[PDB]
């Protein structure tokens, strides 16, 4: 019997600090035990300084993408070219998603950008829609590797004060970009090691006011 | 007389009136202005106002990155003909990864028109649209009417008073054609030509609408203190 | 949804349903009332999947109340319940069937007698001296069999329904918090708040 | 377009009256007059054929005078072929009602539904309204015996004694002027006759021009019975009250 | 829902200096049996795309009259159909890729796993795989079936990444190519000694090769084995 | 999840967990349980986290549509109904949901609805909806009187959701109260479990079984 | 399916079909609606021309929508039934999903609203009827009263007539009815409606209809008469 | 006859231009836009004394950042409204955010000519809609059933429409408070109106950033008409 989804594999990371925002993903896309591409992007730029990711069944997480950038532009003929808040776009893929309960997009989604008060934003969907806002959220094939780890890291979960009796937490803080990069690239490199299905490549696209900036970094390819 | 209760009604000349009267709300309309040259081409369009206490309406609309028109008549057709072309652009973005060409988006637009003079119930559209863009075949600029007939022209323009302006572009063609990688003397060209239709009112900031699109140009609009440049 | 009794006696109708609404292994409330008022000397106790009992008794309570504004007029038992087995009826050959049992007593103003019917969900009506839903008639019938006479009176009715309540409460293994007891008489209907 | 060739059925003139309506209503008064009248003990209707022929066979004709369920009976004045569709779509929906409830159908209940479907024909659709108007004579045990009336409008009224069709001006002043509550069905009978006898356009009112029947309680014991009348038994029924 | 019948193997395909070489062999497979032999499964699109299918045949040649109607609705009140305003392969693939999406989003998909190889206008290469399911990616090397499972590996050794594309010539390319397909014959038990190969360069343009046989074939080490462990004979 | 719901003197007390979960893998620890519909009107999510997020949001737009028509506060009865009128037409379909309506009205006073997928819906003082529902319960009822007062019945509330987190495996990560007054709902604040717990354990001697 | 526009406008910015079933209203007998301090009263003419009749069965001028709403009208009587039908199922329906039955506003609204979807609609023409819409909301003691027309538009009424010669009747109820203080009981209102009647009915034998409507779901109609002892009352205090 | 969406000779869709007769028969209403907010004002016009003035319902709100007045056959306004609030809540759940002034006013003018031979005539009322929202500020837009709509800083509809817009002509700039604003429309109202102007004949509203969309009471708008009276018997 025809089965209509199919698993293209890869993972896929976003933190907010507080005046940028960063959408990695990894660039292999496979099937099964082979690989498919060592680069093939599924991170994109989506106008108004919002970036997007659709990881998990590769075919619906284009459809998705290329609907919600179709979203954007119809927003913008419609309101005045008014600028598409990150909340908006949210509660839009939303929609989108929950538009087709019974039959799903089978992808984990997460987009990321800056709120309206300039500050750093992530938030991630469910393949029907659900959707949170967080300063952290992994997702895809290698997602429960890495979580943890960034819970540990970004969120200082479990890090109590030296010599306080673990009576007082790490406190909270936001993180450069470039120690937010750093996080990223062992994060990646981690999830290569121990998962089959993560490689090749690393792509991580930057959101600060300036606009959409692209780092690039090879993976190991076993 | 007798005939021209409706769009299915042929004159004993031959003549379609209903259609002939939707012509006739493109005369009353604003003047607007369309030129272009091989790099860029430029839309230029006074707007009305209905008094001193009103907006002014806008005549110009984008229908993608690369194209778009403006309007001259029932403004409410525009906008069913302006979207209509939105998803026909968008259509050959979404399933050939194709930005559509000028040529064919009048094709489409005309086969539109048509279809609502042949059938009895509907009317014809009352607006006329100037549809300038840049594609593979460089720059381009188009004509439409809601008879149906589209003409690709250099120049043109469509209103009360278009003459003026029709005729200096006419007498123009040669300098303004060769008008290449020069954004604003094209746009100058442009507002000189909209100036022969004007009759006691001159061209004032809040009044005038230009719009650009061209080779490393996306289909922009200029309203407001943008245009205080070329006044 | 659970337990549905209904005994006709010689001047009315008393129907009896229990008060437990359960879900997976908790018992969410112990205070439901399984029945709506389909006209003033009209009653219908429902039982069966969940949400469809509710969404069913207020269809049918709302077109019985509908007729009644129309021609300014009550419908008899009879002709009600002919109504709602024809519902049922059709109900049982749709996409998704209307899988509720009911019992409906009432009281006949032109013919001054008390009717009881049981009509379950696949459209099955029948007039019945005492009537049960569910595992109860497995309990209750064979009891009422013994101890009913069809000339009682109302207060010998709700003794001889306090009996079968008892022999449930003693057999059944589901505790279903006792049941909400109603009176339909040439009056009216009416709850006893004691039982 | 087609525009050009619509009559415009359901519209109001300056008046504010329905010119359909009116029209139709002035065809039903060229058509033989129908007579019903409402006893204590049951209830009455005749009417008048139109025009006979000696060739025409009377025993096995209907015209007038249809049966729609045990308990109800209608009497028609207009066009033959718009009542019969009626009459088809009033039995159904008796038989509806009684699928539905297991009882008879109360006769205002079925009298409502078939002037609501005239109703309709006279604010949506477009089409011409039904050029008839009923006397529709029924019992049932809530109201007992009753008549009423309904005309192309889709407006229903109650009566005691009402005539529809031809002459209904004449024909009412005489029944407002004999009738009363306390009559019975074989003086009410002797009424609808007279009445008729008199308002004709005919020479003389004979047997083989009328339909004739009666709806009372004339069976055994608490039940109704319709009685259409045969010829021979409408020729007994003049020669009884004298009119021939 | 659907169960493939007819069935064409592998299609192998990668990217060189110049242009993009794609090749499949001229097989219709029924089930096991090699039912038949005069399939060709590489379609040209105008003189700058090769589409290479795989899959059901049936669909395949549904898919070959679109094609054929997309060139004929394209130049339709198009005075530049031979000039700016032609196909490109990446108006066709979109094309494909559109419908293969649409058709599993209906649950009856166009059985097919499909390798869209060409040149663009500007010159640049373009090479794209798409199947059944709607999935889409592209690589320096693409393959269906056996070929993504033998056929990539060996062309992988001459195209590792992007950088070495210019650094391969079509000579290079195709003997990779050519030594695939044989590698194909020893080891696909649904495939065939004969095969079609197609070449898209920017400056020759295209030059489709029919009628090819795989040679130079390494049996006579054959004869040595004898028996499946102890016999001597 | 577990959520839990309670009417009592002084109004209503809302009380949820705030664990996400994607069969033993835990999603999240900080998702949203209550919906703030109006100022006057709470709504509780167990269940599909998509299916609840979408159709509660949907009912807080019908509910400014009614007041918009109306003229006037919509009722905790008829917004309960609109959501399992709106879930009974997909029933079969597969939806998850088991919510509480909570809010205040002039006419109603405090009110609580339990609404679920199935097409069910119940009036009723007190209610625990979730995956720990039953441990909920446990402390809830063992602990309720009419007569709690306002400090008293917020813990009650906060207590219990904190035992069904600490047995439930698929409850936990933070508390988030809620009082509903006649003057409208008032947030009580997050309440990490982390904290939560060693603070109660302490506090009030509870919680022998674990290792201190 | 019958398309055609029968309701258009005409140069001088007129519906005429609307005005034309305005017409039809005025055509129709007079209904009149006058609220008190504590009750409404909805009072009916029926003409004389019409002996013979059986008023068992006839159907009443006055239609309850409700048990605690109801609605009289003039003109069209078929054209009422559909009207009086659409309100009557709205408020069963209104019951069913806010569990609570329409408020007077309410019922008004949508009668008004079906009213005007019959102006612009194609292929059907305005209904040739006014109504008097009449009630107390649930859990309320303040009396409602309002008025609906063809063309859609409502609102509400101290007092109110429609139907022939209402021209009269209104003139008589804007100098007889006082805003400050309003009918305080019952029979005050009834005597108010029966005196404004008798204005322009003719007789005070059968040829006026009283309906009362009091809060909580109490309503009733009077008989011959109850109502004959308001017109035999009035007469003997007239002569003065 | 002839058809519904015929054109004249000169240009015009014949229903579209008969319609805008019926508005001008239809009872004034003003509105005023200031840096403070907007202000909407209307005569009630009641056709007889018994009539409740409270129940004539020409001023409504479209959701807490949109008001709305009418004038022409307000009957036909009903569904304009009910499609506006639709489109104003249904935009707020698509993208969690206000809906912008100038969209709501479109979304609203696409019903117009959607009609023909789609409902059988075109609308018998014009609407004022006033607004604020965070891009372009206070706004206030005049819809016409011709499917055109213009933004205004001030603007009059109905019977007295072109004496008031005379009248607004002069009195407004762009300096105006809130309090001057809520004057000028009483002002205004009362050389417009037939009967004399007071609290139950005329009604005002307005639309700020702070507290919303608010219509007055007739106590508030009864002092308004009182300092109104006084500061003209001044000079
Ligand atoms: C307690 C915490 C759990 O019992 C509560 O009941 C909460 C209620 C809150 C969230 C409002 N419920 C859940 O957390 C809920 C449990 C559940 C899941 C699925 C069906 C019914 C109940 N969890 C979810 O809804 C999660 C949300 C997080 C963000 C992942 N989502 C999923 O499980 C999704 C969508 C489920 C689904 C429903 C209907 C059709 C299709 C899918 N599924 C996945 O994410 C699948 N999974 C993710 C990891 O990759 C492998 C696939
Ligand atoms: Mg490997």
């Amino acid at each position: 019997q025809f089965n209509p989804y199919g698993d293209n594999g890869g993972t896929i990371l976003g933190i907010a600090g507080e005046d940028f925002a960063v959408l990695a993903g990894d660039t292999r896309n496979i099937t099964d035990y082979s690989i498919n591409s060592r680069y093939e992007p599924k991170v994109f730029d989506c106008g108004d300084n919002i970036v997007m990711s659709a990881n998990g069944f590769a075919a619906d997480g284009d459809a998705l993408v290329k609907r919600f950038k179709n979203s954007v532009k119809w927003y913008h003929f419609d309101h005045n070219d008014k600028k598409l808040s990150i909340n908006s776009a949210a509660r839009n893929i939303q929609h989108l998603l929950y538009g087709k309960r019974f039959f799903p997009y089978y992808v984990h989604t997460i987009i990321a950008g800056l709120d309206e008060d300039g500050k750093g934003a992530v938030y991630s969907f469910d393949p029907v829609g659900s959707y949170e806002r967080e300063q952290c959220r992994a997702g895809g094939a290698a997602a429960s590797l890495i979580m943890p780890f960034l819970d540990n890291q970004v969120n200082f979960k479990n890090q109590y004060e030296p010599g306080t009796n673990g009576k007082v937490k790490k406190p909270l803080k936001y993180l450069s970009v470039e120690e937010v990069i750093k996080l990223v690239r062992d994060s990646f490199t981690s999830a290569t090691e121990r998962h089959i299905q993560v490689g090749d490549g690393l792509e991580i696209l930057i959101v600060t006011k300036d606009g959409v900036r692209k780092e690039f970094y090879e993976l190991k390819r076993d | 007389n007798n005939y021209d209760g409706d769009t299915v009604t042929f004159s004993p000349t031959g003549r379609l009136f209903q259609v002939e009267y939707a012509l006739e709300a493109i005369k009353q309309g604003s003047v607007t202005v369309g030129l272009r040259s091989n790099t860029h081409a430029v839309l230029v369009a006074l707007k009305r106002n209905a008094d001193e206490l009103s907006s002014y309406q806008k005549k110009i609309i984008k229908c993608d990155e690369h194209m778009g028109l403006s309007l001259a008549g029932l403004a409410p057709d525009a906008r069913v003909l302006s979207n209509y072309l939105r998803q026909q652009c968008n259509y050959s973005s979404l399933v050939f990864n194709r930005k559509l060409a000028v040529e064919r988006a009048g094709h489409l637009l005309c086969d539109k028109a048509q279809k609502n003079t042949q059938s009895y119930g509907g009317r014809p559209y009352g607006v006329g649209l100037l549809i300038i863009g840049y594609d593979k075949s460089g720059a381009h600029l188009l004509e439409f009417q809601p008879s149906g007939n589209v003409t690709e022209l250099y120049g043109t323009a469509i209103g009360a008073r278009s003459q003026g302006a029709k005729t200096y572009l006419e007498r123009t063609l040669d300098t303004f054609i060769k008008i290449d990688g020069n954004p604003d003397e094209l746009i100058k060209a442009g507002v000189e030509a909209i100036s022969q239709s004007l009759r006691d009112e001159s061209l004032t900031v809040d009044n005038l609408s230009i719009a650009i699109v061209g080779k490393d140009t996306p289909f922009t609009i200029y309203d407001g203190e943008a245009v205080a440049k070329y006044i | 949804m659970d337990i549905i009794l209904g005994i006709r006696v010689q001047d009315s109708v008393i129907l009896a349903s229990s008060k437990a609404v359960t879900r997976g292994i908790s018992v969410l409330k112990d205070s439901d009332d399984k029945t709506r008022q389909l006209s003033p000397h009209t009653l219908m106790s429902f039982a069966g999947e969940a949400g469809d009992t509710v969404q069913f008794a207020e269809y049918i309570q709302a077109n019985i109340q509908l007729y009644s504004i129309r021609e300014d007029y009550e419908l008899s038992p009879q002709a009600v319940s002919s109504f709602v087995r024809q519902e049922l009826a059709k109900s049982i050959r749709s996409r998704r069937p209307y899988q509720v049992n009911v019992l409906i007593g009432g009281y006949d103003k032109k013919k001054n007698k008390p009717e009881l019917y049981q009509i379950d969900y696949l459209g099955t009506k029948v007039e019945l001296p005492y009537g049960a839903h569910g595992y109860s008639g497995f309990y209750t019938f064979s009891l009422l069999d013994h101890h009913y006479r069809p000339d009682m009176t109302t207060e010998e009715g709700l003794d001889l329904l306090k009996l079968c309540v008892q022999e449930l409460e003693k057999r059944m293994p589901m505790d279903f918090k006792g049941v909400i007891v109603k009176i339909v008489d040439k009056d009216g209907i009416r709850q006893v708040d004691d039982f | 377009g087609s525009r050009r060739y619509d009559s415009r059925t359901t519209i109001f003139s300056p008046e504010g009256r329905l010119y359909q309506v009116e029209y139709a209503l002035e065809s039903i008064s060229h058509a033989g007059t129908a007579i019903g009248i409402m006893a204590s003990d049951g209830i009455v209707l005749a009417a008048e054929r139109k025009v006979t022929s000696t060739l025409l066979e009377q025993d096995t004709s209907t015209e007038k005078l249809y049966k729609l369920n045990d308990k109800i009976a209608v009497a028609v004045a207009g066009l033959t072929a718009d009542a019969e569709i009626l009459i088809n779509t009033a039995r159904i929906h008796a038989q509806n009602y009684l699928k539905t409830y297991n009882e008879d159908i109360p006769v205002e209940i079925l009298v409502r539904r078939l002037s609501d479907i005239k109703q309709g024909y006279t604010q949506h659709g477009g089409l011409r309204p039904f050029g008839v108007s009923f006397i529709y004579a029924g019992y049932d045990d809530r109201y007992g015996y009753q008549l009423y009336t309904s005309n192309p409008s889709g407006n229903y009224t109650g009566w005691k004694a009402i005539s529809v069709g031809a002459n209904t001006s004449a024909a009412q002043t005489l029944l407002q002027m004999d009738y009363k509550d306390d009559m019975k069905v074989d003086d009410a009978i002797e009424l609808a006759l007279k009445t008729l006898s008199k308002t004709t356009d005919s020479s003389a009112l004979t047997y083989d021009r009328l339909e004739f029947a009666t709806i009372r309680k004339g069976a055994n014991d608490g039940e109704v019975y319709q009685k259409i009348f045969k010829p021979q038994e409408i020729k007994d029924i003049l020669v009884k009250t004298g009119i021939t | 829902t659907q169960q493939p019948i007819v069935t064409g193997t592998s299609v192998i395909s990668m990217k060189y200096d110049n242009g993009v070489i794609i090749a499949a062999d001229n097989l219709g497979s029924y089930g096991s049996l090699l039912r038949f032999n005069g399939v060709e499964r590489l379609i040209p699109v105008g003189d700058n795309t090769v589409v290479g299918i795989s899959g059901d045949i049936s669909d395949m040649q549904h898919i070959e009259r679109l094609l054929k109607d997309l060139v004929t609705e394209n130049a339709y009140d198009n005075p530049l159909a031979d000039a700016e305003e032609a196909l490109e392969p990446s108006y066709i693939f979109e094309y494909l890729a559109t419908v293969m999406y649409q058709r599993r989003s209906k649950m009856n998909p166009l059985w097919n796993a499909i390798i869209v190889a060409g040149v663009q206008s500007n010159g640049d290469q373009f090479l794209r795989y798409v199947n059944l399911l709607g999935v889409t990616y592209s690589s320096p090397t693409l393959a269906t079936g056996f070929g993504a499972h033998m056929a990539n590996p060996l062309l992988r050794k001459v195209v590792d990444r992007e950088s070495d594309i210019p650094k391969t010539t079509v000579q290079v390319a195709e003997e990779a190519i050519v030594n695939a397909m044989r590698v194909l014959y020893y080891r696909d038990a649904r495939s065939s000694r004969n095969f079609s190969l197609a070449i898209i360069d920017k400056n020759t343009g295209l030059t489709f090769k029919k009628n090819l046989q795989v040679e130079n074939m390494k049996w006579d080490f054959a004869k040595d084995i004898k028996g499946y462990g102890t016999q001597k004979i | 999840t577990t959520t839990l719901a309670f009417r009592f003197q002084g109004g209503i007390i809302v009380a949820v967990d705030s664990r996400a979960t994607a069969g033993n893998w835990v999603a999240s620890q900080t998702v949203k349980k209550v919906i703030e519909i109006n100022p006057f009107l709470l709504g509780t999510m167990a269940g599909g986290a998509a299916d609840f997020q979408f159709w509660e949001t949907w009912l807080g737009s019908q509910c400014r549509l009614h007041e918009l028509r109306e003229k006037e506060r919509i009722s905790v009865a008829a917004a309960s109904k609109i959501l399992s009128n709106l879930v009974y037409q997909y029933k079969g379909a597969g939806l998850s949901m088991g919510t509480m309506i909570c809010g205040y009205t002039r006419k109603e006073g405090p009110t609580i609805y339990y609404v679920d997928s199935d097409g069910t819906r119940l009036k009723g003082d007190i209610f625990c909806v979730g995956s720990g529902q039953t441990f909920a319960y446990g402390v809830l009822d063992s602990n309720y009187k009419w007569d709690l007062s306002v400090e008293d019945a917020l813990y009650l509330g906060k207590r219990s959701i904190l035992a069904a987190a600490h047995r439930d495996a698929y409850s936990g990560g933070s508390v988030n109260l809620y009082h509903v007054t006649e003057d409208g709902w008032i947030y009580h604040g997050n309440h990490d479990v982390g904290e939560l717990f060693w603070k109660v354990k302490e506090e009030e001697g509870s919680f022998n079984n674990v290792i201190g | 399916g019958y398309d055609r526009a029968l309701s258009i406008f005409s140069p001088d910015g007129h519906i005429f079909q609307v005005e034309y079933a305005l017409e039809a209203v005025k055509r129709g007998t007079c209904a009149v609606g006058v609220k008190g301090k504590n009750c409404v009263v909805l009072g009916c003419e029926r003409r004389s021309t019409l002996k013979l009749q059986d008023t068992r069965i006839t159907p009443s001028k006055v239609s309850k929508i409700d048990s605690h709403v109801v609605l009289s009208f003039s003109g069209l009587n078929a054209d009422s039934r559909i009207l009086i039908e659409k309100a009557r199922v709205e408020a069963q329906s209104h019951r069913l999903t806010l569990e609570d039955p329409v408020t007077v506003e309410y019922l008004t609204r949508y009668v008004a609203g079906v009213q005007q979807r019959y102006t612009q609609s194609g292929g059907v023409r305005p209904f040739g009827v006014s109504t008097l819409i009449a009630g107390f909301d649930p859990r309320d003691d303040e009396p409602k009263l309002y008025q609906t027309e063809p063309s859609g538009i409502y609102s509400s009424w101290s007092a109110q007539t429609i139907g022939r010669n209402s021209k009269t009747v209104r003139e008589f109820l804007e100098k007889n009815y006082d805003r400050k203080e309003p009918p305080a009981t019952v029979e005050e209102c009834v005597k108010l409606t029966v005196r404004s009647l008798l204005e322009v009915v003719q007789t005070g034998a059968k040829n006026i209809e009283i309906t009362v409507v009091k809060p909580d779901s109490d309503i009733v109609a009077l008989s011959s008469e109850e109502i004959n002892q308001y017109v035999t009352q009035i007469e003997q205090e007239k002569q003065e | 006859d002839r058809g519904v969406s015929t054109f004249s000779p000169e240009g015009r869709l014949f229903q579209v231009e008969y319609s805008l007769e019926a508005i001008k028969l239809g009872s004034t209403a003003i509105g005023i836009a200031t840096k403070e907010g907007v202000v909407l004002g209307v005569e009630k016009r009641a056709t007889s004394p018994l009539l409740e003035s409270d129940s004539i319902e020409k001023i409504v709100e479209i959701d807490r950042h949109i008001g709305c007045a009418m004038s022409g056959l307000t009957a036909d306004a009903r569904s304009m409204i009910e499609h506006a609030r639709t489109a104003a809540v249904t935009h707020n759940l698509y993208y969690d955010e206000d809906i912008n002034v100038e969209s709501l006013t479109q979304s609203v003018c696409d019903l117009a000519l959607r009609f023909g031979e789609l409902m059988s005539r075109p609308f018998g009322v014009a609407l004022l809609i006033a607004g604020h929202d965070a891009d372009d500020g206070y706004q206030l837009f005049h819809a016409e059933p011709s499917g055109t709509f213009y933004r205004y800083n001030a603007k009059a509809i109905g019977s007295g429409s072109e004496g008031a817009q005379a009248e607004l002509l002069n009195e407004w700039h762009s300096s105006l408070t809130l309090k001057e604003a809520e004057l000028l429309v009483l002002k205004i109202l009362k050389q417009v109106m037939e009967e004399k102007l007071d609290e139950n004949n005329a009604q005002l509203s307005c639309i700020t950033k702070q507290d919303g969309f608010k219509i007055y009471d007739n106590e508030k708008t009864a002092e308004l008409i009182k300092e109104l009276k006084e500061k003209e018997a001044a000079e």
